[PDB]
RNA sequence: GCGCAAGACGGACCAGAGCGAAAGCAUUUGCCAAGAAUGUUUUCAUUAAUCAAGAACGAAAGUCGGAGGUUCGAAGACGAUCAGAUACCGUCGUAGUUCCGACCAUAAACGAUGCCGACCGGCGAUGCGGCGGCGUUAUUCCCAUGACCCGCCGGGCAGCUUCCGGGAAACCAAAGUCUUUGGGUUCCGGGGGGAGUAUGGUUGCAAAGCUGAAACUUAAAGGAAUUUGGCGAAGGGCACCACC
RNA sequence: CCCAUGAACGAGGAAUUCCCAGUAAGUGCGGGUCAUAAGCUUGCGUUGAUUAAGUCCCUGCCCUUUGUACACACCGCCCGU
RNA sequence: AGGUCUCGUAGACCGUGCACCAUGAGCACG
């Protein structure tokens, strides 16, 4: 990479199904505080409520399958 | 033993005056090592360029062939060699439940240029059309093909290469074909698929001077 | 035993018997 | 050896021919004329195993090596010429092409127009194998 | 016994259909019998599209697509999970499955 | 990357679409010749379908003469796989695969359903020709033309439903109109093997093709469709004696 | 029961077991065995957590569909020299 | 004159592929 990128905050909206081979990961619809328009899908680990605020490092990538 | 990039040069290629931006890239060649010269080895090169890298804001999926045949030092001047289309556009235009019409015309310009004009053509489903087929009869296809043949052999023999290269930059021949063949079958997707150049005249340097302006 | 190779072997046996008959006479 | 004019905001353009089969990955970088190559690396250059010649990891290693090489040479803008094995064989590109392209982009390099230039035939000769095919 | 109303193909008034080669295999399968796959994809899909998006010299540059057509032998079609098998009453559904994803 | 030379093949458009008696037929253009269907208040007036002898055509492979050998590739050579491979796999590779003429007449040549003709439900689309009727377009006015829409007619490739009916059932607008058994007319089958074998005739350069038994042996060999079964078949569900 | 003797053991490879709330774990006390008798088992009580409110990846089980020349039911039937 | 237009959500594939299968000694009872 060799690039700098600021930490961008996030906020979940609706919980989705739980992906992963053993069901470890979880899909969730997650949305940014400072950019109200755009909303992406990210793979999260751990128990998530239905509206808690989340901290995200990279906002470029998108969620996928277990692979 | 020695690094091969020490005895190298750098040269600039020039688009002809029919285009807008004369700078399209740079190439490199070795020095005049021994008896051989670096002038002829820089000659036989084909420079594939896109239309958007030459003009400002137009169709960007048109490709052009440029070939050099004269050098004077730290500079190269090109010439038209052919016109092609990108593969993704060609694969995107073809689809099921429609007909494809293709023809090729061998034409000779006012100069010593034996070109070869290709074409495509695809019929259009109407807006209120319920039928999923939208095919055409064979004689309708023959008439449309003959119309394309006479249109593409109408506009080349009476005029030179420069203004027909100027005419090839926008959609002119395809729009003329689509306007002409509207009564036979309302096709919508007309393009000149490929332009191939077969014969070269005797090369003289004044044409390359006045071609680039 | 499918019929194709059985017919092939029987054809070979018939050819052997016929060519033995023509070497005998 | 280097670009003579100063690059303030502009860039120089070469082409990079990626050729990805199902058992090898070629990264070949050539000038805009198409005749004069500058440096080439293959998937067998960066691994001592004949089976991992078409690998995402070998593609990343080859892409990083060729990106570094054209970085000291002085080319920073690349045109991608992607290619499969073509011909009468399959037309789907190998899995190492995407990883090689991503690793070439991750090195800090500017690209231009990308396309596929695989040699698709109209109708070629008979395919390799029998009528019943390569059954296993 | 008779399995289908047709004979696994679409030949109704022809007798001979120009055979084609398989993609994974090299079987000489007739054209109307082989399962045809037409997939529309692009060069990069999710793992490198943003990485190209902030590494391109042209802004708003749409990625070109790749268009290929695949011919599958029946054994290769079952083995690659392209087509499955249904019950007796559910075999006579000529509609394609709903392509949600 | 630039050209040159040779041979093969015409993708994507390509369809439960078209033509042909059947094998079969896909770059453009030109020439010759043939044909279905549609239309007809044109002509002849019973000239009609089936057909033993006889005759033409007939996929691939195989044979006989030569510049053609690009690719692919029976036999053969090599390396692995394996307990054992002269099999699955990989690299070369002869004869062929290509053309011109002379041969043979065999396929799951299958819609596993001879040909002509009459009758007996509906529906929605497809291809050809003809007919009728609002509207749009080849820009704005008027005609017919091509494209589109709404119906109808005749022939054809086909699709969905059923107490019309049939069938052992799969299924069938034909495989229906059959004990309430007769429209006309060719070929062909009599348990399973032996056996498409022996012999004879016939055709062919050959390979083989057609015609085609007996002795002996056997109580079964077979066709549809249900219930757990068994899949190195595909899914779905459950479990801290499974996992995270 | 009393006094001396004071070894290995420095948190253990491959592999593997048990467990979602007064639970695991630490801790002691009863009963069985008993003339003499608990490093076992069954009950009782004290202190008292980390993690999770899912998955079919592994290990097994169950169901549906499909194929069958198998029905003493694949440890089945079965071809040839 | 305002500055972050409003509402709801599958948008999920993508170096992923597997060798090694020979044989079944038989089989009740009314
Ligand atoms: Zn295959």
């Amino acid at each position: 990479t060799s690039r700098v990128q600021p930490i961008k905050l996030a906020r979940v909206t609706k919980v989705l199904g739980r992906t992963g081979s053993q069901g470890q990961c979880t899909q969730v619809r997650v949305e940014f505080m400072d950019d109200t328009s755009r909303s992406i899908i990210r793979n999260v680990k751990g128990p998530v409520r239905e509206g808690d605020v989340l901290t995200l490092l990279e906002s470029e990538r998108e969620a996928r399958r277990l692979r | 033993v020695v690094d091969p990039f020490s005895k190298k040069d750098w040269y600039d290629v020039k688009a002809p005056a029919m285009f807008n931006i004369r700078n399209i890239g740079k190439t490199l060649v070795t020095r005049t090592q021994g008896t051989k010269i670096a002038s002829d080895g820089l000659k036989g090169r084909v420079f594939e360029v896109s239309l958007a890298d030459l003009q400002n804001d137009e169709v960007a999926f048109r490709k052009f062939k440029l070939i050099t045949e004269d050098v004077q030092g730290k500079n190269c001047l090109t010439n038209f060699h052919g016109m092609d289309l990108t593969r993704d556009k060609m694969c995107s235009m073809v689809k099921k439940w429609q007909t494809m019409i293709e023809a090729h015309v061998d034409v000779k310009t006012t100069d010593g240029y034996l070109l070869r004009l290709f074409c495509v053509g695809f019929t259009k489903k109407r807006n209120n059309q319920i039928r999923k087929t939208s095919y055409a009869q064979h004689q309708q296809v023959r008439q449309i093909r003959k119309k394309m043949m006479e249109i593409m052999t109408r506009e080349v023999q009476t005029n030179d290469l420069k203004e027909v290269v100027n005419k090839l930059i926008p959609d002119s021949i395809g729009k003329d074909i689509e306007k002409a063949c509207q009564s036979i079958y309302p096709l919508h997707d007309v393009f000149v698929r490929k332009v191939k150049m077969l014969k070269k005249p005797k090369f003289e340097l004044g044409k390359l001077m006045e071609l680039h302006g | 035993m499918r019929a194709k190779w059985r017919k092939k072997r029987m054809r070979r046996l018939k050819r052997k018997r016929r060519k033995m008959r023509q070497r005998s006479k | 050896s280097l670009g003579p004019q100063v690059a303030e905001g502009e860039n120089v353009f070469g082409v990079c021919h990626i050729f990805a089969s199902f058992n090898d990955t070629f990264v070949h970088v050539t000038d805009l004329s198409g005749k004069e190559t500058i440096c080439r690396v293959t998937g067998g250059m960066k691994v001592k195993a004949d089976r991992d010649e078409s690998s995402p990891y070998a593609a990343m290693l080859a892409a990083q090596d060729v990106a570094q090489r054209c970085k000291e040479l002085g080319i920073t803008a690349l045109h991608i010429k992607l290619r499969a094995t073509g011909g009468n064989r399959t037309k789907t590109p190998g899995p190492g092409a995407q990883s090689a392209l991503r690793a070439l982009a991750r090195s800090g390099m500017k690209i231009g127009r990308i396309e596929d230039v695989t040699p698709i035939p109209s109708d070629s000769t008979r395919r390799k194998g029998g009528r019943r095919g390569r059954r296993l | 016994t008779k399995k289908r109303r047709n004979n696994g193909r679409a030949k109704k008034g022809r007798g001979h259909v120009q055979p084609i080669r398989c993609t994974n295999c090299a079987r000489c399968v007739p054209k109307d019998k082989a399962i045809k796959k037409f997939v529309i994809r692009n060069i990069v899909e999710a793992a490198a599209v943003r990485d190209i998006s902030e590494a391109s010299v042209f802004d708003a540059y749409v990625l070109p697509k790749l268009y290929v057509k695949l011919h599958y032998c029946v054994s290769c079609a079952i083995h690659s999970k392209v087509v499955r098998n249904r019950s007796r009453e559910a075999r006579k559904d000529r509609t394609p499955p709903p392509r949600f994803r």
